[PDB]
């Protein structure tokens, strides 16, 4: 477990002409969005840019284009991950909104939270879930952001 | 530069007033003084730039 | 602060340069998979 | 025992497999991952995964990077960005790559440039380790 | 008379010029002169203030006067010879009371019976044992205050041994130089390792002691 | 003998200052390798550096007290 | 001889305080490295540092007892 | 010759405690830094620090018996 | 002289147990920090601590043979 | 005795420089293994190394003045 | 004088085995924490421990060669 | 007396060179573990190790000068 | 006095080999705890171990040349 008093980001496909994937995320990002401090949003895919754009023309941080129509890769995951880092937006508590596939009959737009802070991970009992550096932490925080990104992307 | 020269003079005086050293004592100290000079003047010029700029800024 | 982490460099970045090197490594056969992974056709929509 | 989950994006090599121990080239350096585990986080370097599977058999890999995740649990998770069995790498090539790496370094002259090149050197060299 | 009488005035005066010159620099001139000398207290207000406050401005300047006085007193013991063996030593004993009084000002003055109640209630001194508090009051002040005299006498010893071993090396090999130059070359470098280090650590004692003053102030 | 042994006995207690001078090298060493781990440099670690160099110089000031007692 | 060797023996026992002095630095240094790893400073680790300064000053009080017995 | 050398024999035999006090600081330091990595404190590891502080004082009772032999 | 130098000489050889005393605290100290890294306690690690306390008390047994050669 | 044991008393006072020499090795070693973690070379870790080698040879200048008192 | 100073001078050379015994606890202790990070037990690590203890007890066998040359 | 205790005064002054020898290993051994974390060899750590070898062998030079003082 | 003090004057200079004895154990021990972090064993680390062992037997080449000067 991690926490913050504080990268809300959703994951969508580039294109529509598929389900309510977009709708979901579009919805559920915004659904959140009121609650939190450092309100800033990131959209991967654009069938979210195309719906979550209305005023997310203003509250996106960056947005990412191509997703599907080119199958996702770790490689990619790293890319979007990378620049994402460089940005003073990190956690407002980050969350990742993606479509968790479950079955062809169901997916659930799922979300997780992205602790984009090493720092409280430094804090807490998380202190000794590691017992080894706010360095490498970050480089995992990193890595897992990519891993998840990849993952998310694929789901 | 002027300060440094004054400090050296003062020094020589205290030697002269007290019983003359064993020659060595003086040789080592004077050499020890010498070594700093060559670095020091390069530092001393640099010192000026820092503060008078920080003074000028405020 | 590794040459890269003190190049600032993301561990991702580092890592990716590694991966890139993996692709660099391997054999022809397995180079197929290089492109299978890798990359990004994505574009940073800067907004 | 340790349930070793050794996976890469591409595949799962070991999946919570009762491997006794795995020796990894964390960026910490080497590391001998044993049956249960510390809560520890580790970063992977270009070196080898030698997966001492609780059966004497040990598989080798060279892993470039990624994470090992060292749980309080006996569950160990190597998530290697890529960790490949050396099997699919080629020594001859390695040399060639390393050469290049070393060639490049010499003109690597932004810290980053140097660093990446150095990654190559380091890496390529590190392939040579076990190639 | 004159020899001791000229030395202590010299001591005072070298600290007095910096301590007078900086007050002066607060509007004129500066030309070469005032700005040049302002670097003296700018080096104090640069160097020593990197450690000071810390304890707080309140007392800061009270100590920094002693810190500068110590270093300036050593510097006045640093090119006069004969002077290190006498004037720095007479000044080390003249700095001896100031070092004692530096813990006095807030520690022993506010609590003599337990200046470790101001310095360190729980730590080295056992707070369960007021006896060890008073005993380690020596180990944290009475002896450290004697060790601060020794600490300047450590500079005096290391500076002096350079001289003596010089003295003895150029006396042993009065060749002009010649082979004594090899050892005397070392004995020169020894000036840095002994005096310039210990001289430092001597003012570091004044720094820390008076840190411990105003840090508990 | 009566005047000889006091001089030979003062130096022998001055060899007990070899334990305090290395115990200060271990306490300030493990604080120099205890500040690299970061980040509470002021307080906690370097505040207990003088608290670890007080009990280790306590063996030196007691030993140099037994060396001075055979001299005065 | 008899009033002489008591001064050239009580001083050699003060060289036994070299382990008490360098033992206090090592037990506290690794306590400064153990509290740099965090977080149980208040009891558990620094509480055991008192149980390490006692079992290290005991080999310094027993050595100071033999030095005091050959002097008084 | 007979009355004197026994006083300068138990004095140099007290310089064998300089290891029992510093070695106890080494073992109790490694248990102070060892428990930091956690979690076997009330078992396993601190039960091995008692087995270490004894073997270190085992050359501190063997050395102390020689200084008690030359005296009485 | 004949009964004097063998009584003060047997005391100087007892300063060879200061090495085995602190040398036993380190080999049992690194085994406390080693089993903290876990988990091959019985066999391998704690079976090597006997091989490390035997090669350290071998110089102790070599030093306790010297002090007993001038005592008997 | 008077003009003899003070020459063998300045030899025993120079054994106190085994702590100022082995304390510098412990200090200027942990500031080499600590800078390996990086990147606080100037202003922090090596600045504290000046205050680490200040309380290390402070027991050595106090041991070089004890031998200087048994000569001049 | 010619036989007396040969019995109390062979005892001062037995204090040179204090380095071979404390050094052996450092050459084996740094091998205990070495194989704790593992895994090269036989060969590489323990092979380097044998070439290290041989260079640690060499200052113990040469010091017992200057001890036995003063008594035999 | 004048020629006798000057020979036993230079020998105990040579025991003050036991801090520089063990200081040399603990300063060039922490840099042997510094480059193990890598990669500042011939940059920062190996450059400061020479500045660590000089601060420790100087306390061996200031002790060998006392041994040469009581020999010529 | 002349020949008598030359026997208990090279024996006190033989206890200076305790710094080189444990200094070689601290140097080679750090190399055993360094190649365990791997992998620059061949050259870089073990090649630097021959630079640290020579700079530790350098004090052993200056302390054994002292006791061999008071012999013949």
């Amino acid at each position: 477990d991690i926490k913050t008093p504080e990268l809300i980001i959703g994951v969508s496909s580039d294109r529509g002409l598929c389900g309510a994937i977009h709708s979901s995320v579009a919805k559920q990002m915004k659904s959140e969005a009121a609650n939190l401090k450092e309100v800033k949003i990131i959209g991967v895919g654009d069938k979210i840019r195309s719906i979550l754009h209305r005023t997310h023309s203003d509250q996106f941080l960056v947005t990412f284009k191509e997703v599907g129509r080119r199958p996702p890769t770790f490689g990619d995951a790293s890319v979007i991950a990378l620049e994402l880092l460089n940005s003073g937006y990190e956690f407002d508590e980050g969350s990742i909104i993606f479509n968790r596939f479950r079955s062809v009959i169901s997916y659930k737009t799922e979300e997780k939270p992205i602790f984009s802070l090493d720092t409280i991970s430094s804090a807490e009992s998380m202190s000794i879930y590691d017992d080894i550096d706010a360095d490498v932490l970050r480089n995992y925080q990193e890595y897992s952001l990519a891993n998840i990104i990849y993952y998310s992307l694929k789901e | 530069p002027y300060v440094l020269g004054t400090g050296l003079i003062l020094y020589l005086l205290s030697k002269e007033i007290y019983v003359i050293t064993p020659e060595t004592f003086s040789a080592i100290s004077t050499i020890g003084f010498l070594v700093y000079i060559v670095k020091k003047y390069g530092a001393s010029v640099g010192e000026f730039a820092d503060k008078l700029n920080e003074q000028k800024i405020a | 602060v590794a040459y890269w982490r003190q190049a600032g460099l993301s561990y991702i970045r580092y890592s990716q340069i590694c991966a890139k090197a993996v692709r660099d490594a391997l054999k022809t056969e397995f180079k197929a998979n290089a492109m299978k992974t890798s990359g990004s056709t994505i574009k940073i929509v800067k907004v | 025992q340790m349930s070793f989950t050794f996976a890469s994006p591409t595949q799962v090599f070991f999946n919570s497999a009762n491997v006794r121990q795995v020796d990894v080239p964390t960026q910490t350096g080497a590391f001998g991952i044993l049956a249960a585990h510390v809560p520890t986080l580790q970063v992977l370097r270009p070196g080898l995964v030698v997966v001492h599977a609780e059966d004497g058999t040990t598989s080798k890999y060279f892993v470039s990077s990624g994470s090992v995740t060292v749980n309080a649990d006996s569950s160990v998770q190597l998530l290697a960005e890529e960790a490949v069995t050396l099997d699919m790498l080629d020594l001859g090539a390695a040399k060639a790559n390393l050469e290049k790496a070393q060639s490049e370094l010499l003109g690597a002259a932004d810290e980053a440039t140097r660093a990446e090149i150095q990654i190559r050197i380091e890496a390529n060299e590190a392939l040579v380790k076990a190639l | 008379i004159t020899p001791v009488i000229l030395g202590l005035p010299l001591v005072t005066l070298i600290v007095l010029f910096p301590s007078l010159l900086f007050p002066t620099s607060n509007r004129l001139v500066s030309n070469r002169f005032v700005t040049l000398q302002q670097w003296m207290l700018q080096l104090v207000s640069k160097q020593m203030m990197s450690i000071h406050n810390s304890k707080g401005q309140t007392w800061t300047l009270m100590l920094m006067s002693l810190i500068l006085f110590i270093g300036s007193t050593n510097l006045l013991g640093l090119l006069p010879h004969s002077f290190t063996p006498t004037t720095q030593l007479s000044m080390n004993l003249g700095m001896a009371i100031p070092l004692w009084a530096g813990a006095v000002i807030t520690g022993f003055r506010n609590k003599t019976k337990a200046s470790l109640a101001h310095f360190l209630p729980q730590g080295t001194p056992t707070p369960l044992i007021p006896m060890l508090v008073i005993i380690e009051t020596i180990s944290l002040f009475i002896q450290p205050m004697a060790l601060a005299v020794r600490l300047t006498a450590n500079i005096t010893a290391g500076h002096l041994l350079i001289h003596l071993i010089g003295g003895a090396t150029l006396a042993l090999m009065s060749i002009s130089t010649t082979t004594a130059l090899i050892t005397f070359t070392i004995l020169i470098l020894l000036t840095i390792l002994e005096f310039a280090v210990a001289m430092i650590q001597a003012y570091v004692f004044t720094l820390l002691v008076s840190l411990y003053l105003h840090d508990n102030t | 003998i009566d005047t000889a042994a006091k001089f030979i006995g003062a130096g022998a207690a001055t060899v007990g200052v070899a334990g305090s001078g290395a115990g200060i090298g271990t306490v300030f060493g493990s604080l120099i390798i205890g500040y690299a781990r970061n980040p509470s440099l002021k307080q906690q670690l370097f505040s207990y550096a003088i608290l670890g160099f007080a009990l280790s110089e306590a063996m030196g000031l007691f030993c140099l007290m037994v060396a001075f007692l055979i001299l005065f």
